[PDB]
RNA sequence: AAACUUUCAACAACGGAUCUCUUGGUUCUCGCAUCGAUGAAGAACGCAGCGAAAUGCGAUACGUAAUGUGAAUUGCAGAAUUCCGUGAAUCAUCGAAUCUUUGAACGCACAUUGCGCCCCUUGGUAUUCCAGGGGGCAUGCCUGUUUGAGCGUCAU
RNA sequence: CGUGGAGGUCAGUGACGAAGCCUAGACCGUAAGGUCGGGUCGAACGGCCUCUAGUGCAGAUCUUGGUGGUAGUAGCAAAUAUUCAAAUGAGAACUUUGAAGACUGAAGUGGGGAAAGGUUCCACGUCAACAGCAGUUGGACGUGGGUUAGUCGAUCCUAAGAGAUGGGGAAGCUCCGUUUCAAAGGCCUGAUUUUAUGCAGGCCACCAUCGAAAGGGAAUCCGGUUAAGAUUCCGGAACCUGG
RNA sequence: AUAUUGGCGAGAGACCGAUAGCGAACAAGUACAGUGAUGGAAAGAUGAAAAGAACUUUGAAAAGAGAGUGAAAAAGUACGUGAAAUUGUUGAAAGGGAAGGGCAUUUGAUCAGACA
């Protein structure tokens, strides 16, 4: 249980600041825990979402499907992942919108600015 | 000598003129729903004159 | 109305009462608000009582 | 609110239509204008003798009184018939009083606290207070009131070191000191008897 | 009649639009706006109106600069850059 | 009138700007529950005062 | 007002509310080194101000019409 | 497309040798905008103008405000814009004045610090 | 005997009740004190690559600069490595800027986007006339500078 | 007996379908109402011991909302009146073209305005709604086009009047009054460029400002021209004012 | 120490759950009426994701019928559940100037105990 009065367990109030989250506070939000290999690797349960990674979906009718994260969309909450594709009966194709909490990160995307993220949350290079 | 129409700059934006006359139509409809279901109301509280004759005395 | 064998009792309650009436809800808010101002001028004034 | 439907401003239409009495809304144009208002049975009016901020909320018990009936659900604990029959599972305990030495209250890590719980024979008891978390029912559960559990066992210590702390996280268990010992606590919800595991600093201090 | 062939000699205004509140208030054979005296110096505030207080007052429009006093004394009422 | 001032004709610009329907694209967004214009007006219909 | 660029010599432009058929004659004698002997402007109602100016005869419009290249 | 952290280095003839390219530019994408659908490149023209005339005046500002250091009345412009009760309010020194009666008894017997304790 | 009327059930309509939901409202408690002539609140008009509103904003116009986060916005259209970076973003932070015509309204007005004044420059041969530009011109009162008025009154 | 919430308990029930809803299907209770089976349905909900209340509807010319019978009924009848052929069209008593027949009959069913309206003006496309029948047509619907002034108006004057200032009333929002009981202003010359003036040097003693798109008022006509614009644009020919 | 139904920032509720709660959960003091002072509404719910129906056929077209999406079109933008008044269809039945109701029973429909 919490014990502090500064923040709040009120169902309203934290519903709200959901859905009217900012566009840099929806990036922390989604969120994906990472791979038995990437967990081991680095020492990071759970990284920021960030394009051009490579994830697999643990959950949903889509399960084992691996994929590249093509275009994180924080205003549908979700991620549109390549070889994640819904025919269309117009003989063309959609991505999938899965939401982050139910996939994992098996190859990642790195950059500076994530060699940080990483050394600050305590892994390695 | 134009270049332009109407129906250029919306082509590419998003509408197309067989999708704006599926749009066209149902705004159409929606205006006719709210305009209904005013008319379903004010035709009961509109006789009340409130300074009204009565104009039959002798 | 004198209805019965009741005691004559007056209510001051013909004016508007209502607009000014103060419940006292704050009887355990500025209790612990008065018990931090005990401690704040515990601190400001360092050895002193 | 007090203007809880008195912000429209009505007069009645007196008597010589063929419509009712109540004060309706003059003027015209919108939809609104000629509905009622200011009555308890218009739409839109005020509630009838509205709901006023200055009821008893709080009530006084007499000292004496209060001193009594926590000092009857003290007693009442500590008959075998009342906390089983309360809804606790007292079942495979061995002594119905059930005082754990001194060394509950140095305890400091809940994976060791909840290990001395089901050693003294909780171990029936968390189960049944972990196997009932249900939803509330009705329009309860979007005012902050959302789940239920039932009541577990309450450890009382008599000066603690951490076992407030061990046991604040297990669903069901409570602490106390044997001053402040509460009602609300010891016989929750009117009904009496409650699966009170004592420490002997607590039970010495009792007497 | 006192109606209708009374109501078609209805063509010159008697009130045009406002300076001040920018509502067809201002009347023109005397000069003075209703819903807030134009030549007066003071808006016609007032407390019968309640409801007409909430139509004009504060917080209503815009507040080009009253939506930035509650950020700017957070902050000390600082001057100077930001940083680096 | 036909012998108008400007600030007839300032509003009347603004009046000839908002009558028009909805663009079309705006009910292909996402959380956009506006089917209709509301606001629209003709000049058969409902006077704007001025 | 393509059909008046070829009758005269008349540019028409779209110009600011706040001009006075002076600025008008000052900026567009400026920005293509011409010469105006008439300026007629009026307010079309959008809010805008159209300005059928006239350059002098010594130039022809369409000559302007296809060095800005609005043809 | 300009950008400041490169354009605070120029001149003051050079920035206004670039605006008077950019309100060109401006024209000449305006001009195109007739017969075509689309042009989204425009923008990238509004905000480099409006990049350098942030530039312009911010350095004219800042060659005026060092020209006012420590005169006495410097403009209404570049004092610091509080609030109004907080300049007609009084300073820290107009309020830490104190006559020469409680001075020298505040300095004869001022506060001491003690406790209770045998 | 059908039609018809009435009763009922299934199926379909009209109709939006009930059930369940909730980024809202109400009431209570706690902390802090900050509008405006450096031009406020309020208002008119205008601004997006494609908006009529809500929101935001001022001819630098759904915004500029600084700082922080570090790879988007998304309805479509576009730049795409600017992606191991002086750097994506309808982002957050906000300390520097513009801030249209107004408004206590401040040159005189106002049912007018009316009409002068003074200075500094620019062109038209140009102290005077015209036009473009830049900054000025309100009242009441306080302190001081300057210039005066009064057989009010003093010295010569 | 029941309803909305609250504290316990049933380690209650539930996506293998919780509430709700329907059933001349069943059972229990004299009843208040409870329980089951079926169809629909898709996320919560009861029993018992207690606590609390914005708690039980047929009515109040009840409030809001919905729908009946009356009923395919009353009717859709002032302004003299329509007809034929063809054309696009799915379709024509109703649109267009022609041909007839008429009417308004110059205090017009004509040609222009003022108030007021505000884009209806005009072209292209179109008929879900509106045009109390119809509809391809429209003052409707969708998107674009259009108003050009040295002279015609406002701007500039003054009327009836409105209204600051000097003041004087008024606790005061503000009230009186408009030249009064104000020390109320502006400019040629020796000075003539130190245009500052020393006097020269004085001239009514005046006076904010608003108030007419029909009063007063500086000057423009013709001929072309546009889908829509004119004494405005084009061509030619005139003027008035300031310099 | 005291007050605070305004502004700003928070924290909670034995309160209400869209005819309630502020007039406003929604482009609300907006749409709208009045010359004006002021008066002032209605209006939330597809689905997990639009995967919003490709294609064929009749029709001038609105749409229909297949086919397809869907766990569900008994979820197709008029979109959860879909009550009643009211209405169509088919079925059952009855009817000499009302219909309804009470007690008993014939006939017709349906339900039943197991006494397996
Ligand atoms: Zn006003």
């Amino acid at each position: 249980a919490k014990q502090s009065l500064d923040v709040s367990s009120d169902r309203r109030k934290a519903r709200k600041a959901y859905f009217t989250a900012p566009s840099s506070q929806r990036r922390v939000l989604l969120s994906a825990p990472l791979s038995k290999e990437l967990r081991a690797q680095y020492g990071i349960k759970a990284l920021p979402i960030r394009r051009d990674d490579e994830v697999l979906v643990v959950r949903g009718s889509k399960k084992g499907q691996e994929g590249k994260i093509s275009s994180v969309y924080r205003l549908k909450f979700a991620v549109q992942v390549d070889k994640v594709t819904k025919e269309k009966v117009n003989g063309a194709s959609v991505p999938i919108n899965l939401h982050p909490s139910k996939l994992v990160i098996t190859k990642l995307h790195l950059d500076k600015d994530r060699k940080a993220l990483i050394q600050r949350k305590g892994g390695k290079l | 000598r134009r270049t332009i129409t109407a129906a250029d700059r919306r082509m590419v934006s998003g509408v197309t003129e067989k999708q704006y006359k599926k749009g066209m139509k149902k705004m159409q409809q929606l205006e006719k729903n709210a305009i209904n279901t005013q008319i379903r109301r004010e035709i009961k509280r509109v006789n009340f004159q409130t300074h009204y004759r009565d104009e039959l005395l002798q | 109305a004198i209805s019965k064998n009741l005691p004559i009792l007056k209510n001051h309650f013909r004016k508007h009462w209502q607009e000014r009436v103060k419940v006292h809800f704050d009887q355990a808010g500025k209790k612990v608000s008065r018990r931090n101002a005990r401690a704040t001028r515990a601190a400001k004034i360092a050895p002193r009582p | 609110s007090e203007k809880a439907g008195h912000q429209t401003s009505a007069e009645s239409w007196g008597t010589g239509r063929a419509v009712a009495r109540i004060p309706r809304v003059g003027g015209g144009g919108t939809g609104r204008s000629g509905q009622g208002a200011f009555g308890n049975m218009c739409r839109g009016g005020r509630m009838f003798a509205p709901t006023k901020t200055w009821r008893k909320w709080n009530v006084k018990v007499n000292h004496n009184e209060k001193r009594y009936a926590t000092a009857s659900a003290i007693a009442a604990t500590a008959v075998a018939s009342l906390v089983l029959a309360r809804g606790h599972r007292v079942e495979k305990i061995p002594e119905i009083p059930l005082v754990v030495s001194t060394d509950l209250e140095s305890i400091q890590k809940t994976k060791e606290a909840v290990a001395a719980l089901k050693a003294v024979g909780a171990h029936s008891d968390l189960l049944k207070v972990l196997k009932s978390k249900k939803l509330r029912a009705g329009k309860g559960k979007y005012r902050n009131r959302r789940w239920t559990q039932r009541r577990g066992p309450l450890v009382v210590y008599a000066e603690d070191n951490g076992i407030v702390k061990a046991l604040r996280n297990v669903p069901g268990v409570e602490t106390a000191n044997v001053a402040s010992l509460n009602l609300l606590q010891l016989a929750p919800g009117a009904h009496l008897g409650r699966f009170v595991i004592w420490t002997e600093a607590a039970f010495t201090k009792l007497d | 009649g006192k109606g209708t062939p009374s109501f078609g000699k209805r063509h010159n205004k008697s009130h045009t639009l406002c300076n001040r509140c920018g509502r067809r208030s201002f009347h023109v054979q005397k000069k003075t706006c209703s819903s807030c005296g134009y030549p007066a110096a003071k808006t016609r505030s007032y407390n019968w109106g309640a409801k007409a207080k909430r139509r004009h007052t504060t917080g209503t429009g815009r507040m080009r600069y009253l939506k930035h006093v509650s950020r700017r004394f957070k902050n000390g009422f600082q001057t100077g850059s930001a940083s680096k | 009138a036909a012998q108008k001032s400007f600030r007839i004709k300032q509003k009347m610009a603004k009046a000839k700007k908002q009558n028009r329907p909805l663009p079309q694209w705006i009910r292909l967004r996402t959380n956009n529950t506006i089917r209709y214009n509301a606001k629209r007006r003709n000049w058969r219909r409902t006077k704007m005062n001025i | 007002a393509m059909k008046k660029v070829e009758d005269g010599n008349i540019l028409v432009f779209q110009v600011s509310m706040k001009a006075n058929k002076y600025q008008i004659k000052k900026a567009v004698k400026e920005l293509y080194e011409v010469d105006v002997l008439k300026v007629n402007t009026l307010v079309r109602p959008n809010g805008t101000k159209k300005a059928y100016v006239r350059l002098t005869a010594d130039y022809d419009a369409l000559d302007i019409a296809n060095r800005i290249g609005y043809i | 497309g300009v950008k400041a952290y490169e354009l605070r280095t120029k001149s003051k003839e050079q920035l206004a040798s670039q605006l008077v390219d950019l309100k060109k530019e401006l024209a000449e994408l305006k001009v195109q905008k007739l017969s075509r659908p689309s042009l989204p490149k425009i923008k990238t023209v509004r905000k480099s103008i409006a990049c350098v005339l942030t530039v312009i005046n911010e350095q004219q500002r800042e060659a005026v405000r060092q020209l006012y250091k420590g005169k006495k009345y410097q403009p209404k412009d570049l004092r610091a814009k509080k609030t109004r009760a907080l300049r007609r309010a009084l300073t820290k020194f107009e309020a830490s004045q104190v006559t020469e009666k409680q001075r020298k008894k505040q300095i004869a017997f001022p506060q001491r610090k003690y406790a209770i304790k045998a």
